[PDB]
RNA sequence: GGGUAGGUGGUAAGAACCUCAGAUCCGGAGAUUUCCGAAUGGAGCAAUCCGGUAGUUGGAAACAGCUAUCAUUAAUUGAUGAAUAAAUAGUCAAUUAAAGCAAUACGUGGUGAAGUGAAACAUCUCAGUAGCCACAGGAAAAGAAAACGAAUGUGAUUCCGUGUGUAGUGGCGAGCGAAAGCGGAACAGGCCAAACUUAUCAUUAGAUAGGGGUUGUAGGGCUUGCAAUGUGGACUUGAAAACGAUAGAAGAAGCUGUUGGAAAGCAGCGCGCAAAAGGGUGAUAGCCCCGUAUUUGAAAUUGUUUUCAUACCUAGCGAGAUCCCUGAGUAGCUCGGAAAACGUUAUUUUGAGUGAAUCUGCCCAGACCAUUGGGUAAGCCUAAAUACUAAUUAGUGACCGAUAGCGAAACAGUACCGUGAGGGAAAGGUGAAAAGAACCCAGAGAUGGGAGUGAAAUAGAUUCUGAAACCAUAUGCCUACAACG
RNA sequence: UUGUGGUAGACGAGCGUUGUAUUGGAGUUGAAGUCAAAGCGUGAGCAUUGGUGGAUCCAAUACAAGUGAGAAUGCCGGCAUGAGUAACGCUUGGGAGUGAGAAUCUCCCAAACCGAUUGACUAAGGUUUCCUGGACCAGGGUCGUCCUUCCAGGGUUAGUCUGGACCUAAGCUGAGGCUGAAAAGCGUAGGCGAUGGACAACAGGUUAAUAUUCCUGUACUUACAGUUAGACUGAUGGAGUG
RNA sequence: AAAUCCAGGUACGGGUGAAGACACCCGUUAGGCGCAACGGGACGGAAAGACCCCGUGAAGCUUUACUGUAGCUUAAUAUUG
């Protein structure tokens, strides 16, 4: 399975932005890339193009969006425990369903 | 080729030594000759033999 | 089958979809596989053209779709059949194999030079090398003594060390150079012909298919007895098990502060280890991530080994007879060559000619003869150690790091040169992240100057660092009566 | 105390580069590289500081070398000198327009050369160089708003034309077959092979680019089937013509 | 653009010198730098002299040079009575 799936909290544990508690909106495995919304916001200095029917407006300023980040610098956010903290996460698999799942190692919360 | 037809006994390449021992190279033909053998009073084909293998063949009765 | 939550190959953003009834992806097994090309229906200037035959569907037929088949050679079988009665030659049909390529590498065989050395050159060397051709194989070749050789001797072949640069061989010059013995790697010995016998061929068999036999301190056959039902193979089919190969699963351990754009660096306090190999993460991380040590797992295909059964082969010691068999244009010999270290010679081989004997036999022990001794030619097959790496997996380097390393780090045998064979380059690095510079000014525009992002823009796509030669600008000094390495 | 010129040459002692092995040390508070400066050594050589640079490097003792560049009419790359020099490879003037910019681009009027040709149709070859619009990185021996250059789109219509589905010449290939150490060479029957033979379409119009091909008009030729009438049909071979 | 180019700030007379000097010795002359000319010199440039000699160099050709050989011719022997 992966560490970093699309969906689950996650924060980051190094750079400029400490403690950046965000929701992974996309991940690329080839690149070992993860999309977090909030974090990372570059700005591209948007031009202007009209060769299109959508492209005759195309109205772009200072939009910001998302850059990706090292799937190395992200770790999960634990939500069960009453303090939350950042921990590991093992692969069991429960003979009840017989599917893995990651659980904290670091406490005994699944996923 | 310059070879027998019931064998295949072939020319034999050598040197051709003189005096002051100069070297060229030569060849050794057999003695190819023709003969007809019958076979069961029937097809007397005009092979191309040696001699060594006539000798054979006039002492085993015409048996090829 | 494994495995998940993403995917629609790269220069590549966007549009439109697919995907939790399990996608993309990885592994095993299959399906489809245009045309040229051994090319093989015929041709031909390769990737084109022109068909025949037998089916089947439309048409009223020509015709047009949709299928299968149609080359040559060799072997076997059957039919037909000339000169010429029979019979062959030939013709036709059916079945089975062969064609070709490559691994710039190893093997065998045929053919086979020259540059060069000898300080010239012809014998000789180079060298049985290069090249040309034929045939393979996973290795090939060789192979079970008519042997070595001088002894109370060894007992297939192959490869390594030594014997030794020794005995020898050489216009005795340049040079060439073993075979014994000894120490090692591996080790394996089998099977036909003839006798004798069985059955069948107008049985003129001198032929076909069986039993019997495979030799040297001679063997086998002929007749007559004892002991045998085993051990072992280079061996066929099956069944079972084990060890693997082709995807994978799990896999421990860290926070704080400081410089900094960014920590993993530094310092403090810790922790894990059968994991301190390595890669990435904004600098230099055992504890951030992927992994590694270790424990594991295969539906399907495939490799090795073992066990059981089952085919095939595989068996000792006597007696008497005194009879038969033991590989012929063969061994020798002569005339020309060659192989062996030998420049031809006892041994091996052959183009021409001639030509033996049959265990009281034949060959050998460097001419040759006698004594002594050794061995059984003229028939075949043979695993292992040995030679090599185009390719698959893992890994290593006191090997190279864009003039180096393969000619080729990039789309290189490309661009390009030549009618053709053939010859044959140069060229890598923005930044952690394109956040690749919106906007303003001049300009026709590229572009430049600001602004903005960034730690850095003198990192700006001309994109790591940026040397010298070379070209320009400038502070200071000197230079227009002056013969200048 | 005696000495210390020196080529060929002999001998001895050292420096420097890259990497490896053992020790220690420095480095984003800035390593290598790289530039400059008024330093230290007997020599190869070695430091200090500052600028640039952005991640490795240094000292000691040993070991191994692709280990030291000024010359080879040396190889490769760059840049000078000659020198802004020779040369720019046969064809004039003006008006109007476009354009930011015009001797060179567009149009018009002349002018000058070709006129058995610089005119027109095609074979061979070339392979999109053809037409339209846009552009002025590069190429054009100047310039360029323009080009046979570049970008985007488009363009080649056959029963009768040129060649196959027809035929042969020189010649090539060639089952069998002959010859030859091998590869192969020769060659019969067959099969290819035009630069030749046989074979039915002419006139006009149309698009920016095609036209005996598309369109209009009028024709012709060869096959197959049905039908009507007449006739016995007559080749893989013989003969004539070709 | 081009061949060329050791670095140059590159006079003349007599002498000297590896024997014919822009550079040496002794004298004479000459302000710095171009442009257009013409060729005296720079033993000017282009071509590792083709002439000559040397090399125990190469190649082509010739002959009663040497050693061989294709081919031609003669004899023995086998096919061969
Ligand atoms: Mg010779
Ligand atoms: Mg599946
Ligand atoms: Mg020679
Ligand atoms: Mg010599
Ligand atoms: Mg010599
Ligand atoms: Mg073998
Ligand atoms: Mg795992
Ligand atoms: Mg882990
Ligand atoms: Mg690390
Ligand atoms: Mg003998
Ligand atoms: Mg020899
Ligand atoms: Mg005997
Ligand atoms: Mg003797
Ligand atoms: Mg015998
Ligand atoms: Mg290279
Ligand atoms: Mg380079
Ligand atoms: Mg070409
Ligand atoms: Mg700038
Ligand atoms: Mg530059
Ligand atoms: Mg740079
Ligand atoms: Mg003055
Ligand atoms: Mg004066
Ligand atoms: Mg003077
Ligand atoms: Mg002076
Ligand atoms: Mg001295
Ligand atoms: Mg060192
Ligand atoms: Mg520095
Ligand atoms: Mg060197
Ligand atoms: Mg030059
Ligand atoms: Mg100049
Ligand atoms: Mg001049
Ligand atoms: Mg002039
Ligand atoms: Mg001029
Ligand atoms: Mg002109
Ligand atoms: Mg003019
Ligand atoms: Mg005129
Ligand atoms: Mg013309
Ligand atoms: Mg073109
Ligand atoms: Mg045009
Ligand atoms: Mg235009
Ligand atoms: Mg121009
Ligand atoms: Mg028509
Ligand atoms: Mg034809
Ligand atoms: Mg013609
Ligand atoms: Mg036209
Ligand atoms: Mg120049
Ligand atoms: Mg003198
Ligand atoms: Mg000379
Ligand atoms: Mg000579
Ligand atoms: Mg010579
Ligand atoms: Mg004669």
């Amino acid at each position: 399975m992966q560490r970093i799936k699309k969906g689950d909290k996650v924060v980051v544990i190094t750079g400029k932005n400490k403690g950046g508690s965000g929701i992974v909106l996309k991940i690329m495995p080839a690149r070992q890339q993860a999309i977090v919304e909030g974090l990372n916001k570059v700005t591209r200095h948007k031009k202007k193009d009209q060769t299109t029917k959508r492209a005759a407006k195309q109205s772009t300023g200072k939009v910001q969006q998302e850059a990706p980040i090292f799937l190395s610098k992200l770790a999960l956010f634990d939500q069960k425990a009453k303090q939350q903290t950042i921990g590991k996460i093992k692969y069991v698999m429960d003979p009840k369903t017989n599917k893995k799942t990651r659980v904290f190692k670091k406490s005994n919360n699944t996923l | 080729a310059k070879k027998d037809q019931l064998t295949l006994r072939g020319p034999l390449y050598g040197n051709n030594r003189s005096h002051s021992k100069t070297i060229t190279r030569r060849k050794w033909n057999v003695n190819l000759q023709p003969c007809k053998v019958k076979t069961a009073d029937g097809k007397t084909t005009r092979i191309l033999v040696s001699t060594r293998t006539l000798r054979t063949l006039k002492k085993h009765n015409r048996l090829s």
